[PDB]
């Protein structure tokens, strides 16, 4: 997915 | 940014008339001591030349750049 | 192989305030 | 050849003239290019050293072959851009041949 | 690079001391330029004495005066620098 | 003498074969003594690396312990930081792509094990943006670890606090540079800084910082676990420890094997990996450390072995230990020529010697491949090469000069012939 | 106290801790050839034309940057620090367009001089040159930026002395061009100083485009009357009409800068 | 009048010098001659301009005909080049 | 490197982060240290690229706005990195690795095949505006040299027809098994796993004392 790395960032946040 | 022309003192005579020439438009000057700029190594010696030659003098003190503190690390400071 | 006249070509350098022609 | 005068007013022909003969003042021509408004060689002041020929980067000022230009009046000897450009147009064919022959040497 | 011959630089230096000793009076700052040229410098009073010794000394005969000139350093208190070049 | 045991081998998950995820990592037992190690002390951790005598696993070689020791100095009220550069722009450095993708965890505990050694508040991992999928793998791994409580405040059931972050690279080889990784992290253009203000002294956001090759961070927890000595023994003198070796180009089975260091160069293609394609005599040259290091011709190839001391004797650098091999079937003049093309498309241009110099060598190198240039020009490229080597702000100009120097040093006759070939056909 | 002892080719001067290697040479009196270093602008290290050789050291150091340490003798006229300048000047000149008889910073070039004193007698760049695209920075500064030596003093001044923060570097490699990404004029007072501060004649003054050439200009030192700061200025007059007014340094009043109005 | 336009007004003295004489002015005024020059079309992004004839021309410069928006003009010949 | 305003690529093209995108933004800043909005511009610029490949001048101005930085600051970041595209990007945007390692192992070989298959020059988008080929530099993953990253497809170890096969897959259908189409796994000696063919030691194996 184009945003999968970025979505993974929010959870870490 | 070179500073090799800010080393020796020079005394320069006051500037005078530079009227345009009618035939060719070249600048024309009636003042003989215009282009003359004598170079003297020290302020004391230049003052002496004016006194014995009888020309009036108004000495200007040398102004040299003040020491400025610089360090590449300082601007990397996000704080400031 | 087989009378000039010299002049300044540059124009005026300082222009002049022309009086207002309107009288006051 | 196109017809644009070679001089671009760098004014070092004025700088190296030994006699102070050449007087040049310039301004950007409307084209935006750089050209000399006034170029005056005072031939009576000139001592025909030929350094100007040497110094010019575009080689706009050249020592032309003619030596017979004796004049009745002193003013005629003073030369402005129009006389020199006219002198250039008249003798361009031989000047080009002369520069052609000697440029390898320089 | 000019073809310097150290052989000269030395011989002329040696003469420069020779003259400096012979006329301790009137002679100061004797130096051999990097151009293989000697330039004894003398107090103005030593004009007559130093020249005469050079014109008439067996070990230093300097018969002809090539030139007498005076540079003018306005800064220098003593404005003129009379220079006598001898052969 | 290489031939390290599998048990000794550091990244067992290399080549995958084991869950890169935490449960695979637990079977790996990567998080086994983490609480203990941190408890021992920061001083205990640096004692372990000093005893290990590990050298930088990135292109530059420096004692790892001394580098970490530098910012172990007392905090001056600025939070200390950890920066892990997962960027590996250098050709043949697919190595670090392994740890990140295959064994993300090893690096996660490498980060906190390393973190308390420098007392870093937090660690940012700059994986090259090119690797988007790779990023997907690590933060999944990082997310697992915190969920576990392995990382975060009171990480691993200990007083110490750590937070690990991943930063997106944007296709720049120079971003890799130590001072430039920081600026990319800082958000300004990726342009290196001068070393006078050293990275520890003025790091990122003006807070002391340290930068490590991902391999360097990854081995620190296992080296503390196995002890510096175990790790110290494998190496040779100053050289020590196993470093992953990537062999790419003109070899029968190109692969990254973490076989032992100090390996005869002839041995690693012949014994592991794949013997040089076409035979060991079909070796026009070997690039030991990647594009930055000078290539060595076959004559010296087997004699020398892969360790940094031996290579510097050989005039080449272990670097990233990326072995690129060129059979007798390659136009080296063009091979090295594309590496100079690799550097003109990439140097930042901040410094005059690299900006014009690397472009100047690129133009001359392209003419050299054609053979248009005369024989006398060859030496000039050399003189151009050392002007760039010692004058550059960063090391990339250092790096651009070395391949050029290698081509002239060992293959000068071939370039002259290409010179000759064009002159003959006119 | 706070007087490290550093040697300038032996003069053994004593300087405050934290003075740059370039600064140490200045007090002895030596001048490191420099580009991209201006006294009242931040040190950037872009040109590295100032590489000098501290004694007993493997590599040459960046003068403007290395804080001089204790007892490091600077060798400013060594056989090395001259190959470190003979080889940099090779590079700046290589991509340079030779239109010195167009560049109105003809005699006012800090790049011909340093070439003409510290650089090399001839060129070896038999390859081709680059060209950038002249853009509009406004009605006062003519940016013939194919001249630019990417020295980043403009980007500094335009951010540090004046708060414009517009000019910036764009791209990497040998086509890093230091011009506004979108064409937005550099409109601010203090604007004309860029002319005076760019040692190259890439961007120069458009009104004083080609009216003169500096050797001719007779320079008389006078006072700014347009504004009440009374900034010191030098009026450059040729054959009796003023040709340019450029700043002359007064530490207290205008320290090397003058307003867009008064020039 | 001339290339620059130097001219003397009726009230202008200094115009007598021409009385019964002739003034030196130029046909073939250059201002228009290059404007009369065709735009040298080129293929490459950048082009040179020896001025024509190498040593017998101008110090070579490379012009960036990169934008059709503008035909590069060598500062020496005033020759416009059409990308 | 000059943005000459064009009707398509100029701020008339309005740009604004999707409610969802803006969310992503906040997260980014916090990840970065407190009071340092500037670090977030390269990631925020990346999400503008994620939003739209073109990323026009309007988009960069918004980035600077959201990140409250000098606009130029964003312009400089976008120009320096090749990852960002300041011009429209093909849907697939394949990039071929042509550094010496890949070339030595035939990288060039692949190129010729792809140019013909896409039937277009290297460096521009297909008329279909479906494909864009560019000769990018080392993309990592050299052990697998033949290589072509298509939007992170990072296909590797690709024989010519392989790509053709992949391109077709892209041309009709989607998700063409991205990865090394070769049998080998990730990077592995094609022969096998000489490095470690034994089982991995478990937790606390031979852990040194102390
Ligand atoms: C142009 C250039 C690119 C570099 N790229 C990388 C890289 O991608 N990865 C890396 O670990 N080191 C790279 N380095 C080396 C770094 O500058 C630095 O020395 C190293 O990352 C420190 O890690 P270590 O001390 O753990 O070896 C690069 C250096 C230069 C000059
Ligand atoms: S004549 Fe030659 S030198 Fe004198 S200005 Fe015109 S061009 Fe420059
Ligand atoms: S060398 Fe100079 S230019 Fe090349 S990268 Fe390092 S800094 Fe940027
Ligand atoms: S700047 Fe202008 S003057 Fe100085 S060198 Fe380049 S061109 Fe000649
Ligand atoms: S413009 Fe003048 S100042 Fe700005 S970079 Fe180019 S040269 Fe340095
Ligand atoms: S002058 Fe030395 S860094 Fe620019
Ligand atoms: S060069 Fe193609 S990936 Fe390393
Ligand atoms: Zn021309």
């Amino acid at each position: 997915n184009t945003y999968t790395f970025l979505d993974l960032n929010l959870d870490l946040s | 940014s070179g500073v090799n022309n800010t080393k020796k003192w020079k005394m320069e005579f006051d500037t005078r008339e530079r009227w345009e020439n009618p035939l060719m438009g070249w600048a024309s000057t009636a003042d003989p001591l215009s282009n003359m700029v004598l170079t003297f190594s020290a302020k004391e010696d230049a003052i002496a030349f004016a006194e014995k030659n009888g020309w009036s003098y108004d000495v200007e003190e040398k102004k040299v750049p003040k020491p400025k503190s610089k360090s590449y690390g300082a601007n990397f400071s996000w704080n400031k | 192989p087989t009378q000039y006249v010299p002049y300044s070509t540059t124009r005026k350098k300082i222009h002049e305030w022309v009086p207002p022609s309107t009288p006051y | 050849p196109s017809g644009e005068e070679r001089c671009i007013a760098c004014k070092l022909c004025e700088a190296i003239c030994p006699a102070q003969a050449i007087t040049i003042e310039a301004e950007p021509r409307a084209d935006g290019s750089r050209r000399t408004t006034r170029y005056d060689i005072d031939m009576t002041k000139c001592i025909y050293c030929g350094f100007c020929q040497e110094a010019c980067p575009v080689d706009a000022i050249v020592e032309g072959p003619n030596f017979e230009f004796s004049t009745e009046t002193h003013e005629e000897l003073l030369y402005n851009k129009e006389k020199l450009l006219n002198n250039g147009d008249k003798w361009e064919a031989e000047i080009a041949a002369n520069i052609q022959a000697d440029y390898l040497y320089r | 690079v000019r073809p310097r011959s150290d052989v000269t630089h030395k011989q002329l230096s040696a003469f420069g001391e020779y003259v400096a000793e012979i006329l301790p009076k009137y002679v100061q700052q004797v130096q051999v330029s990097c151009l293989d040229e000697l330039e004894i410098c003398i107090h103005p009073d030593g004009v007559i004495p130093t020249l005469t010794f050079l014109r008439d000394h067996t070990n230093a005969q300097f018969k002809s005066l090539a030139d007498l000139t005076a540079v003018d350093v306005p800064t220098r208190q003593n404005r003129f620098e009379i220079v006598y070049n001898l052969l | 003498f290489g031939s390290l045991k599998d048990e000794d081998r550091i990244f067992t998950n290399l080549y995958g074969r084991h869950d890169w995820r935490l449960k695979g990592a637990l079977r790996r037992g990567d998080w086994y003594k983490t609480k203990e190690i941190l408890l021992k002390g920061p001083d205990w951790i640096l004692g372990e690396m000093k005893t290990s005598g590990l050298r930088g696993r990135g292109g530059a070689g420096f004692p790892t312990g001394l580098k970490w020791s530098f910012m172990n100095k007392p905090s001056d009220g600025r939070p200390k930081y950890l920066v892990v550069n997962a960027d590996e722009g250098e050709p043949g450095t697919c190595k670090d792509r392994e740890i990140m993708r295959h064994d993300p965890h090893k690096l996660v505990e490498g980060c906190l094990v390393g973190g308390r050694a420098m007392g870093a508040r937090a660690a940012y991992i700059y994986i090259r943006g090119e690797f988007y999928n790779e990023a997907s793998n690590l933060q999944v791994a990082i997310r697992e670890a915190y969920e576990a409580g392995l990382i975060g405040k009171n990480a691993c059931g200990s007083d110490y606090d750590f937070d690990v972050f991943v930063v997106r690279g944007a296709g720049a080889y120079i971003c890799g540079e130590e001072t430039a990784l920081i600026e990319s992290i800082e958000g300004k253009q990726g342009k290196p800084r001068l070393k006078p203000p050293f990275p520890a002294d003025v790091g990122v956001f003006g807070c002391p910082t340290t930068v490590a090759n991902v391999e360097t961070v990854a081995v620190s927890p296992t080296i503390c676990r196995r002890g510096g000595t175990w790790f110290a023994g494998f190496g040779r003198e100053r050289n020590s420890g196993t470093k992953l070796f990537n062999i790419s180009g003109h070899v029968n089975h190109p692969c990254t094997v973490e076989e032992e260091m100090s390996v005869p160069l002839k041995e690693l293609i012949e014994k592991h990996a794949g013997g040089v394609t076409g035979g060991w005599d079909n070796l026009l040259a070997v690039i030991p450390g990647g594009s930055s290091t000078p290539l060595i011709p076959k004559s010296v190839c087997e004699t020398v072995l892969m360790d940094f001391d031996a290579l510097v004797q050989a005039q080449t650098g272990l670097g990233t230990a990326a072995v690129i091999v060129m059979d007798r079937s390659t136009d080296i003049v063009k091979a090295i020529a594309r590496l100079i093309e690799f550097y003109k498309h990439e140097s930042c241009g901040q410094c005059t010697p690299c900006r014009e110099g690397v472009d100047w060598m690129n133009k001359v190198m392209a003419r050299f491949v054609k053979g248009d240039a005369r024989p006398a020009e060859i030496d000039s490229l050399w003189e151009i090469s050392k002007q760039i080597e010692g004058h550059t702000i960063c090391a990339l100009g250092d790096g651009a000069a070395w391949p050029v120097q290698g081509l002239i040093r060992h293959f000068r006759p071939e370039l002259e012939d290409r010179m000759q070939r064009f002159a003959q056909q006119h | 106290s706070n007087l490290i002892e550093v040697f300038v080719d032996g003069q053994s001067v004593m300087v405050e801790p934290g003075t740059t290697v370039l600064q140490a040479c200045e007090k002895v009196g030596m001048q490191i050839p420099r580009f991209c270093y201006h006294e009242r602008l931040s040190v950037a290290g872009n040109c590295r034309m100032c590489l000098v050789e501290i004694e007993k050291a493997p590599k040459v150091v960046a003068a403007c940057a290395m804080p001089v340490m204790k007892g490091w003798n600077i060798l400013t006229n060594s056989e090395k620090s001259k190959k470190a300048r003979e080889g940099v000047m090779e590079f700046l000149l290589a991509n340079h367009p030779l239109d010195c008889p167009i560049c109105d910073q003809g005699g006012e070039c800090d790049l011909q001089d340093q070439s003409m004193m510290f650089g090399s007698d001839r060129s070896r760049f038999l390859e081709g040159k680059r060209a950038v695209e002249d853009k509009n920075i406004g009605p006062l500064v003519k940016t013939i930026m194919t001249r630019c030596i990417q020295c980043t003093r403009c980007i500094r001044f335009a951010s540090e002395i004046a708060g414009v923060d517009d000019l910036g570097t764009t791209g990497r490699g040998n086509d890093m061009q230091v011009g506004t990404y979108i064409e937005k004029m550099f409109m601010s007072e203090l604007s004309g100083n860029v002319i005076d501060i760019c040692p190259v004649g890439a961007l120069t003054s458009k009104p004083y485009a080609f009216t003169a050439r500096p050797w001719e200009t007779r320079k008389t030192e006078s006072i700014d009357v347009m504004d009440a700061v009374g900034s010191n200025i030098v009026v450059s007059t040729r054959t009796g009409e003023v040709m340019r007014i450029l700043p002359r340094m007064h530490e207290d009043i205008n320290e090397e800068w003058i307003s867009d109005k008064t020039r | 009048i001339t290339h620059t336009g130097q001219v003397y007004d009726e009230k202008d003295y200094r115009r007598v010098r021409f009385v019964d004489r002739q003034k030196e002015v130029n046909e073939n005024f250059a201002i228009d001659l290059i404007a009369q020059q065709p735009v040298n079309e080129v293929e490459h992004r950048i082009i040179a301009c020896d001025g024509g004839g190498g040593a017998l021309g101008h110090p070579k410069v490379y012009i960036n005909l990169d934008k059709e928006t503008k035909t590069g003009t060598c500062g020496y010949c005033g020759l416009q080049f059409k990308q | 490197f000059v943005h000459r305003d064009t009707p398509e690529n100029n701020p008339d093209t309005p740009f604004d982060f999707t409610p969802e995108n803006y969310k992503r933004i906040e997260a980014i800043v916090k990840n970065y240290p407190e009071g340092h909005q500037a670090a977030a511009v390269l990631p925020v610029l990346d999400l503008a690229q994620r939003q739209n490949g073109w990323l026009p001048i309007s988009a960069m101005n918004k980035v600077a706005e959201v990140l409250q930085v000098p606009p130029m600051r964003v312009y400089e970041v976008a120009t320096f990195y090749t990852m960002y595209n300041r011009k429209p990007v093909g849907k697939y945007h394949i990039q071929v690795c042509t550094t010496t390692p890949c070339m030595l192992r035939d990288s060039d070989s692949i190129l010729e095949t792809l140019q013909r298959k896409l039937g277009i020059k290297v460096g521009e988008t297909t008329p279909d505006k479906l494909f864009t080929l560019i000769e990018v530099e080392c993309l990592g993953a050299c052990v697998n040299a033949p290589m072509v990253q298509i939007n992170d497809n990072y296909y590797e170890d690709l024989t010519p027809k392989d790509i053709e096969e992949i391109i077709d897959e892209l041309k009709a259908g989607k998700v063409p098994k991205p990865g090394p189409r070769s049998g080998r796994f990730c990077c592995e000696p094609a022969g096998g796993l000489t490095s470690l063919t034994e089982p991995p030691k478990g937790p606390g194996f031979g852990v040194q004392a102390g």
